[PDB]
């Protein structure tokens, strides 16, 4: 049932209690690592798509 | 995965040149898509975690 709190809501409570403002800083540190990896794969897939179009 | 917006126009010289300008531009709209689900096996529960779960079930009784 929807009365049961989801894991993200429990983690939200935990984060609030243990670090209200340092969460944003951790989002920034982890973001810097995630976006760079996903952009590398986005550019590799885009090259793959252009290549498959050319080969077609 | 950061999303790929559709191919705007066929043609490599012009359309893909401005498609790299659009998709990879400093100012862009990186929508997200999920990967297809990889077949994760269920994690085996450690024995101490089973002496924690079992102790609550005994507190039912």
């Amino acid at each position: 049932l929807s009365s049961i709190p989801t894991a993200l809501t429990r983690w939200t409570e935990e984060c609030k209690v243990l670090d209200a403002e340092s969460m944003h800083d951790c989002v920034s540190v982890v973001k810097v690592s995630i976006v760079n990896h996903l952009e590398f794969l986005r550019d590799e897939e885009l090259e793959e798509r252009r290549e498959k179009r050319r080969k077609q | 995965r950061i999303a790929l917006p559709a191919p705007r126009g066929s043609g490599t010289a012009s359309d893909d040149e401005f498609e790299n300008l659009r998709i990879k531009g400093p100012n862009a709209v990186q929508l997200v898509k999920t990967t297809p689900l990889k077949p994760s096996p269920l994690p085996v529960i450690p024995d101490t975690i089973k002496e924690v779960i079992y102790d609550m079930l005994n507190a039912l009784a």
